[PDB]
């Protein structure tokens, strides 16, 4: 066996067969977080055209 | 009668003993649905 | 997902098979991850 943080793919799979998915994973970005943003219309956004 | 089923079966494990299934085609979970409720305050008082 | 890899005829497979997917009838697999798979700050600032 090989126990540990495999992921599953299709090169591999077609030689050595794996077991079920116990942990789900992708592909993903992290950045940096910056500085909070209200939105540009906030003068008006919060009121209803019918206001 | 059939010798495949195309549709949303949840990988389980009294499923799994008597059929083979395949790699999923989608994750997910299990979650409650309830009903929205007061959709906006009523504030017929502007003077409350 | 991740996985446990064999050996293309292992035969130990469906043995393996049918016992991680016995931990998510019960939710032993979930209280794992809150074990180690967890932490803080999963928020909003002034500017």
């Amino acid at each position: 066996m090989a126990i540990g943080s495999l992921t599953i793919n299709e090169e591999r799979s077609e030689i050595v067969d794996f077991s079920v998915p116990f942990v789900e994973t992708g592909i993903s970005v992290m950045v940096a977080r910056s500085n909070g943003t209200v939105s540009p219309s906030a003068f008006l956004e919060p009121y209803s055209p019918a206001v | 009668q059939a010798d495949m089923i195309v549709a949303p079966l949840t990988i389980n494990n009294e499923r799994a003993q008597y059929i083979e299934f395949s790699k999923p085609f989608k994750y997910q979970g299990l979650t409650i649905l309830v009903k929205k409720e007061i959709p906006r305050s009523t504030l017929d008082s502007f003077m409350q | 997902g991740y996985g446990i890899a064999l050996h293309k005829g292992s035969r130990w497979k469906r043995p393996i098979d049918l016992a991680l997917l016995q931990f998510l009838g019960d939710d032993e697999i979930e209280m794992l991850e809150r074990l180690w798979l967890s932490g803080i700050c999963h928020e909003v600032m002034s500017s």
